[PDB]
């Protein structure tokens, strides 16, 4: 046999080319490789950490080195808004003479690529000035790597290789990483924040060789002393204070403002600085809850045993299982990545990042993807849990017990939700759609969002003139009578009732029906993904499923047909449902956002209410400079966005080949190709693997990734190429 | 090679062994059910795995199942 | 070891490959109380013999599909046919019937 | 500046050398290493 | 005091396992990293024939052996001029050096040869113990290094054209 | 001013150490 | 079959290449090609050599195997194919390459020119 894999004897029998691309597949599923120890699995999971760690810092360090060296960061700085951050420059020695002379862009004297990643938005806010601060930065990423490359080697040594009970300690891990991880490391951003990211907001350098002499404060380190603690809420900074400059300055480190600086038209430094520092202390408290090693601090398994009347065995269920722990952390950083998303676009962070329109339209439609997918791999992770480690009489009648012995109940009213959304929802579109087409627009059926405009009346617009608790001057949640100490509204009130802004926009009954959408898609994609954790077990078509694995093709033609019974291809399914989603999201956001942004908010309002006004104005319309980046009149800018457009179209294309030609189609072609080979002279080569098709499960996954990828670089070159072209 | 397990909820209809187009089953003496025979697979090192005793098996849940294991050049089918 | 005329055909691009030479090879052997045509498991029609008939396949497959055929297309039925598994050294393993 | 390829960043010979080498000078060697990795026995 | 010597684990280890042999097995000698390189490069690549070891060989010397006089020798001043003399360099270098091994081959395999070409020579380091594999061997440099050479040549004497070609030059 | 030939080999020369290191995590974490 | 393959090899990129316009950067181009064609190929067939000769080969080069169409049974005649392909083609190439930079000349040799 073969030597490569080493990890699966059976795939180095394997006489043919399924052996090269299941061993690529399963090279990361160290559980189900040859002589797998249990304990062997915790230490090469903790090395493969220190692994990914590196490749992380690796990351950013060149992206900061590149900057530094091609792009333009000291000349970005002198005016964010008139100028325009370079990526890195371009070396493609295919370009012909129109390219090259496109590409010198944004005051470049080489072709180049325009940032859109916001780095130079948040390199600026941090501190960055100099191109040899970004060096000495990507410097430090470079050996801090190496020392992720150093501790992934050495706790695999045998002296230095971790013990299982070590790997278990669910109480010293949870303590550090909730006060070090989360508390130590945001009271060390903050202790950046004062000594660094704001003198250097008010023209003051400071650097390794002068931050000794340089004091955060003019009452330096005294008032926290001596318990005046309003010390450091100084003047905190003009209304007339420019970004970088001593003009307009403070003193104050750390302030309760609450809205926009405005100017940067973002966040304050100082409740920035006030926001990490009251994290950190929080943090540490919460990392001093559970006992380690001296007595003092709660028990975690005792929390969840003694919980009856439902929790008993969910600690040991937890701890002893790495795919419920995986599924439950990608789900909890699933709901973070979204929350990332929605937050930073309405309160923006970073100096000048509101105004850079293809830059908040990239990290938007960026944060999102990626949570649609930590979240459909939490199911995934739930899923490969419940047919791999759940052990039915560990957890009987709790809480896990329950919901298999309730899955005909949830999936079934998953299914009505599903149902009536997508009913209703589709049937007021093409109502709204015939209606317009007919010549009677005001006969279409719109419905107001009243429930959400409340909402926002209740967190401070008066817009809508209701005139109720926090829309209210008066209020006592607007006062707040006790206290009178809500700083924070005074400056929150200019964020809500100003129209140039992104936290909480205007909505109207063409906002209802795409959030009717959106939660259509949301049940969808969950019907998709419990059922097939809840039926990964075992159905009524299959009884003994847990004894075949999460992913198999099928079982058979026979019992009526078994195609996609597995619980990996509840997965492949709401994949698809996964990008529809996000393509319903992403899609909403930038139509909206390119109505406000042009000042035509009004256009948005009457063509939202049918699918011909998305198909129109929004995907039709804005496709009109991006395939012009080529044409026989010449080539432009966004030529490489236009080739990567039809990239995306071609992608996803050659994915409905491996999605609906099936296997065995293939596989007699492929047959004649073999008799071809060997009756031909000249032909002096031989298949040493035996050429047959891709299995049924590979080229699901295969389907599906150049249905992936041709959804995203569709899609990321129509939403670059439109905003940057527009503005 | 694939796995092919009988299990004694067999009723001997021998309707497994005739459905096998690589002759894979064969039925041995039982005493476990009336017809008084149950199915066996001797040469599973032969069997392609195309599930055509399942669809042919009348009990409920199936008695015989097929566990497709490591692919080999008669398990894949390959003629070449 | 292994006695039969082979039946009457003109060959096809169906039939042995480098594999029957280099890993296994299958023979099936039946007798006939008539010249008859049979529709090989290959692709196309041969005419086997009456008496004693020898065909090298290529897959144990193809020797019990076409042993199928021979017990449920011809009246009267051909149930006598055995199927061998040769081997390159020429080591001959007797499998059907069991 | 505007007919061919230039760079006005230091060391502008080492895309002149770093493309060539990494994306059509090294990958077939790379590729024929990893197929003697792949089908050694 | 010594007689927990020689029980604990060591990275140095006798050679082959015999502390009777006049080596050591070290990292430099002895690692699965150096020894998946050495033994990969084409003197000591398994199954090669002599002459295709020649070949790889002088197909990497003769290239580089252009370098030197085409940037610091005597020629320098002129570009088609230094790489005339680059040339020349390596076709000297490799006529002598292969005129070295061919009368090598002739000196050595006389008989049963001396040292570490003889019959009873446990030599992994010099595997090729044949007159016929030397001479193979002086045939394959030859031709890879006077084909290196004269590629290094072409690639230096056509330079301005080569550098049109990677700057895009050549797309106007 | 962005960087200098001297900062751009010194960033080249350094990343010979992670690249060192990767090497020999590769070939701990297994073949 | 080198000196054939490495001959012919010059010329597509010399006609209808990116460097076509100039007839001595066309000439370059297409001598580039053929090389660069050569050694991957010449490449290809040592790795093939390497990876189908382990002990008994797989499939038509096992010793079994009546394949008249694959002669070549033994690594040392692939690797000497090799390294003659490589040779020949390289040969071959650097002959049409001298024969197309020199075509001026060699179109007034053939057109008796230089007899003046
Ligand atoms: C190696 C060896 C070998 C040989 C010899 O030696 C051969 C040959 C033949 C002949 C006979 C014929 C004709 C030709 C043509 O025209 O087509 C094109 C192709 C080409 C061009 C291919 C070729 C290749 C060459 C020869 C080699 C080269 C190599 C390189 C250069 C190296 C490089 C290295 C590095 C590392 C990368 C054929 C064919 C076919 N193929 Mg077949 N091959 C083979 C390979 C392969 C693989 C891998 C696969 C998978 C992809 C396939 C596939 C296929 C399909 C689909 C088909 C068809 O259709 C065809 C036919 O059948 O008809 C009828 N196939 N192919
Ligand atoms: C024949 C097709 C082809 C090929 C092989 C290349 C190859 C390359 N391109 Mg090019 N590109 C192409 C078409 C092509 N391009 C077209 C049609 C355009 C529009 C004019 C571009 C515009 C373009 C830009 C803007 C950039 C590249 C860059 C590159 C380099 C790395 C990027 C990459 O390919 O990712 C592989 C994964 C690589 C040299 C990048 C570069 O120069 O980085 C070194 C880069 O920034 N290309
Ligand atoms: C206080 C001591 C301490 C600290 C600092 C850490 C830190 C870490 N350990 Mg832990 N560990 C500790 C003690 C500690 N450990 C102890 C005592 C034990 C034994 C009980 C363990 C057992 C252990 C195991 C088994 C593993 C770890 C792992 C980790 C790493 C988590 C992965 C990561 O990088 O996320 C970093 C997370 C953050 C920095 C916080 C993120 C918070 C949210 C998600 C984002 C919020 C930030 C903000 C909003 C975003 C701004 C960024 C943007 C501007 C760019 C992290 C470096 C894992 C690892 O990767 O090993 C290499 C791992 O597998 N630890
Ligand atoms: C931190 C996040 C994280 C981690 C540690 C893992 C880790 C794992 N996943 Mg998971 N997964 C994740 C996120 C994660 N995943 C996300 C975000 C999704 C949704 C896209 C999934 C969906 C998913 C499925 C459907 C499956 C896994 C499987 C696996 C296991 C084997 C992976 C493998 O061998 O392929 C190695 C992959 C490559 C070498 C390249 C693949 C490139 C793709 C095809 C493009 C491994 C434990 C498999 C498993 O556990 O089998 C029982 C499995 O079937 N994952
Ligand atoms: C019937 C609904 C229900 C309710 C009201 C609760 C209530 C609780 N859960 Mg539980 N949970 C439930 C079902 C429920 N659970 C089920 C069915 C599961 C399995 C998916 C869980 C999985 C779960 C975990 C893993 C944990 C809790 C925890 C808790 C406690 C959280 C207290 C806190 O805020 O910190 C709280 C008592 C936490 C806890 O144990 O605190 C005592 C905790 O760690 N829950
Ligand atoms: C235009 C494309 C399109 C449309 C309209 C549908 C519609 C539907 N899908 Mg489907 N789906 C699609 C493409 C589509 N799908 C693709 C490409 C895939 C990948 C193979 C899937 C994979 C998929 C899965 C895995 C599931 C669905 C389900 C559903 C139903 C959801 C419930 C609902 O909204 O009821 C309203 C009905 C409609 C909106 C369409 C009815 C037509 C109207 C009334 C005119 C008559 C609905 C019938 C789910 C389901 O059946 O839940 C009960 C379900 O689990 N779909
Ligand atoms: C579930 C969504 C939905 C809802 C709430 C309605 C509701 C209505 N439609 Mg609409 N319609 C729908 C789907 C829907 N339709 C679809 C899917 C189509 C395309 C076939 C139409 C095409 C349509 C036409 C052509 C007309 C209506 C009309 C009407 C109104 C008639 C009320 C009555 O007395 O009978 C009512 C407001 C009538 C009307 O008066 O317009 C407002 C009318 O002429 N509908
Ligand atoms: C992982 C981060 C990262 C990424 C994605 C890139 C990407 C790029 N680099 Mg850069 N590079 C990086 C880090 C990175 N670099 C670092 C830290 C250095 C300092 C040693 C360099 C030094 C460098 C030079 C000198 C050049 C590039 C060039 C390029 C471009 C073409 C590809 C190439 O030739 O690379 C060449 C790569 C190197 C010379 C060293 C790469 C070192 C990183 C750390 C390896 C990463 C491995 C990865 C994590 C494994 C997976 C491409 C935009 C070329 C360019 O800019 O053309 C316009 C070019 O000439 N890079
Ligand atoms: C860094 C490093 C290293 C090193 C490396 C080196 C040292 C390199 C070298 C390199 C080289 C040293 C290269 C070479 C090359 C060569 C070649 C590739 C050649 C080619 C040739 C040819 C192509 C030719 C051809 C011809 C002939 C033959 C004849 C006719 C004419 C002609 C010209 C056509 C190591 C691995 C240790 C480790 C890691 C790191
Ligand atoms: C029509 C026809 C045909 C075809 C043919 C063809 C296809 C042709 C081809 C042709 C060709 C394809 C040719 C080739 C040629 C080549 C040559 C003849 C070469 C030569 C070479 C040389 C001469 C070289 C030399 C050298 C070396 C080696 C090294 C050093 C340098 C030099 C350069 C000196 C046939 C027969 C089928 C049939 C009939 C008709
Ligand atoms: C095109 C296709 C093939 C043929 C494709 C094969 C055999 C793979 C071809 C791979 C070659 C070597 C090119 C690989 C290029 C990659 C980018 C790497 C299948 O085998 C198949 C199997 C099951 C369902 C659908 C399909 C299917 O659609
Ligand atoms: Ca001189
Ligand atoms: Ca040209």
């Amino acid at each position: 046999a073969t030597k490569f894999p080493k990890f699966s004897q059976d795939l180095q029998r394997d006489p043919t080319t399924r052996r090269l691309f299941y061993a690529i597949a399963t090279a990361h599923d160290f559980e189900s490789h040859d002589g797998m120890s249990e304990e062997n699995l915790y230490q090469r999971i903790f090395a493969s950490h220190f692994g990914h760690l590196a490749i992380i810092f690796l990351w950013i360090s060149g992206i900061l080195f590149h900057v530094a060296w091609q792009g333009n960061f000291e000349q970005w700085i002198q005016d964010p808004l008139n100028n325009s951050p370079i990526a890195h420059a371009i070396w493609d020695a295919q370009f012909g003479p129109p390219a090259i002379a496109a590409y010198t862009q944004a005051g470049a004297m080489n072709p180049v690529d325009i940032c859109y990643s916001g780095v130079y938005h948040w390199w600026y806010t941090i501190g960055m000035r100099t191109n040899n601060d970004l060096f000495m930065g990507s410097i430090f990423l470079l050996l801090l790597s190496s020392v992720m490359l150093y501790a992934g080697w050495l706790h695999l040594q045998p002296r230095f290789r971790p013990g299982l009970a070590w790997f278990k300690n669910a109480e010293s891990r949870l303590n550090h990483h909730l006060a070090g991880l989360f508390g130590v490391s945001s009271l060390a951003w903050t202790g950046h924040l004062v000594h660094v990211a704001l003198p250097e907001s008010r023209g003051q350098h400071v650097g390794w060789d002068n931050f000794l002499s340089i004091r955060p404060h003019p009452e330096g380190l005294a008032p926290l002393f001596t318990g005046n603690w309003g010390a450091y809420a100084q003047n905190p900074d003009t209304a007339e204070h420019a970004f970088g400059t001593a003009q307009g300055a403070g003193s104050a480190i750390l302030t309760f403002l609450g809205g926009f600086h405005p100017q940067t038209e973002s966040l304050w430094l100082t409740d920035m600085a006030h926001h990490h520092l009251a994290i950190a202390v929080i943090f540490i408290v919460a990392g001093h809850m559970y006992r380690t090693n001296f007595g003092i601090g709660h028990n975690i398994k005792e929390m969840t045993e003694a919980l009856q009347g439902g929790h008993k065995g969910i600690y040991d269920t937890y701890n002893n299982s790495l795919h419920f722990q995986l599924g439950w952390h990608l789900a909890c950083l699933g709901v973070i990545t979204s929350l990332v998303a929605q937050h930073m676009y309405a309160m923006p962070p970073y100096a000048f990042m509101a105004r850079d329109y293809t830059t908040m339209s990239a990290l938007y439609t960026h944060h999102q993807y990626i949570a649609g997918f930590l979240m459909i791999g939490a199911f995934a992770h739930g899923a490969i849990f419940l047919i791999r480690d759940y052990d039915p009489e560990a957890n009987r009648d709790n809480v896990l017990a329950r919901m298999l012995a309730h899955k005909e109940a949830i999936i079934s009213h998953l299914s009505w939700v599903s149902l009536f959304l997508g009913f209703h929802t589709l049937g007021l579109y093409v109502h709204n759609d015939c209606e317009v087409a007919l010549g009677s627009p005001e006969k279409q059926i719109l419905i107001e969002p009243v429930f959400a405009q409340w909402t926002q009346a209740f967190h401070g617009k008066a817009l809508y003139g209701i005139n109720s608790l926090l829309s209210n001057p008066d209020s006592v949640a607007s006062t707040a009578w006790p206290n009178y100490g809500n700083v924070w509204l005074s400056g929150w009130l200019e964020a809500v009732n100003n129209g140039a802004n992104s936290l909480f926009l205007t909505i109207g009954p063409g906002d209802l029906l795409v959030h009717h959408a959106i939660a259509l898609g949301l049940h969808v994609t969950t019907l998709i993904l419990v059922k097939g954790a809840l039926d990964a077990r075992g159905s009524k078509l299959m009884p003994d499923k847990k004894d075949f694995g999460y992913s198999f093709p099928c079982d058979g033609p026979g019992r009526g047909g078994t195609c996609d019974i597995s619980a990996w291809d509840a997965f492949y399914l709401a994949t698809f449902w996964m990008l529809n989603t996000l393509g319903w999201v992403t899609f909403y956001w930038h139509w909206k956002h390119l109505s406000v942004w042009s000042g035509n908010v009004a256009q948005f309002n009457e063509s939202s209410t049918y699918l011909m006004g998305w198909f129109r104005d929004y995907l039709w319309a804005n496709s009109a400079q991006l395939i012009n980046g080529y044409s026989p009149a010449g080539t432009n800018s966004l030529a490489v966005w236009a080739w990567m457009f039809l990239f995306g179209h071609l992608a996803w294309a050659v994915s409905f080949m491996f999605l609906i030609t099936w296997r065995g189609y293939w596989q007699e072609l492929i047959e004649t190709l073999m008799w071809a080979h060997e009756n031909t002279p000249l032909s002096f080569g031989y298949p040493k693997d035996k050429p047959v098709a891709l299995s049924i499960v590979q080229a699901r996954l295969v389907g599906l990734t150049h249905f992936t990828v041709g959804y995203i670089a569709t899609y990321g070159a129509f939403l670059i190429a439109s905003t940057s072209s527009r503005f | 090679s694939h796995s092919v397990k009988i299990y004694d909820t067999c009723i001997g209809c021998t309707q497994c062994v005739r459905a096998c187009p690589l002759d894979v089953l064969e039925m041995v003496p039982w005493d476990g059910c009336k017809a008084g025979s149950i199915a066996s697979s001797p040469r599973t090192e032969d069997c392609v795995g195309c599930k055509r005793c399942e669809t042919a098996c009348p009990t409920d849940f199936l008695s015989i199942r097929v566990y497709l294991g490591a692919e080999t050049t008669r398990s894949m089918g390959l003629a070449y | 070891t292994l006695t039969g005329k082979t039946p009457v055909f003109g060959g096809s691009t169906g039939g042995l490959l480098t594999r029957a030479a280099v890993e296994e090879k299958y023979a099936i052997t039946w007798t006939s109380t008539k010249q008859q045509v049979f529709e090989m498991p290959t692709g196309g029609a041969a005419i086997m013999h009456e008496g004693e008939n020898l065909l090298y396949l290529a897959r144990k497959e193809q020797c019990l599909a076409l042993g199928t055929q021979l017990r449920s297309k011809f009246k009267p039925k051909i149930e006598d046919y055995k199927i061998y598994r040769i081997y390159p050294n020429g080591e001959t393993q007797y499998v059907h019937p069991a | 500046d505007m007919t061919q390829l230039t760079g006005a960043y230091a060391a502008p010979w080492l895309p002149w050398i770093m493309i060539p080498l990494i994306f059509y000078i090294l990958p077939f060697p790379i590729f024929a290493i990893i197929f003697l990795w792949i089908e050694r026995e | 005091t010594w007689v927990d010597a020689y029980d604990q684990k060591d990275i140095i280890q006798p050679y082959r396992g015999n502390p009777e042999l006049g080596n050591l097995a070290t990292p430099v000698n002895s690692s699965n990293l150096v020894k998946t390189y050495i033994n990969n490069l084409p003197a000591y690549r398994p199954g090669l024939t002599p002459f295709l070891r020649g070949l790889e060989i002088g197909m990497a010397h003769g290239y580089f052996l252009v370098g030197p006089e085409v940037v610091v020798g005597p020629l320098r001043e002129t570009a088609h001029g230094a790489n005339l003399s680059g040339l020349i360099t390596a076709i000297y270098i490799t006529v002598s050096a292969c005129l070295g091994i061919s009368i090598f081959a002739l000196a050595t395999f006389q008989g049963d040869p001396r040292g570490a070409y003889n019959s009873n020579s446990p030599d992994r380091l010099r595997p090729l113990r044949s007159k016929d594999g030397w001479f193979q061997l002086s045939g394959g440099i030859l031709l890879g290094s006077m084909g290196g050479a004269i590629f290094a040549y072409v690639l230096l004497e056509n330079f301005g054209d080569l550098d049109a070609i990677l700057r895009g030059a050549v797309n106007v | 001013m962005t960087l200098s030939e001297t900062q751009v080999f010194v960033a080249l020369v350094i990343a010979l150490v992670p690249a060192i290191l990767a090497f020999r995590l590769s070939t701990e974490l297994y073949k």
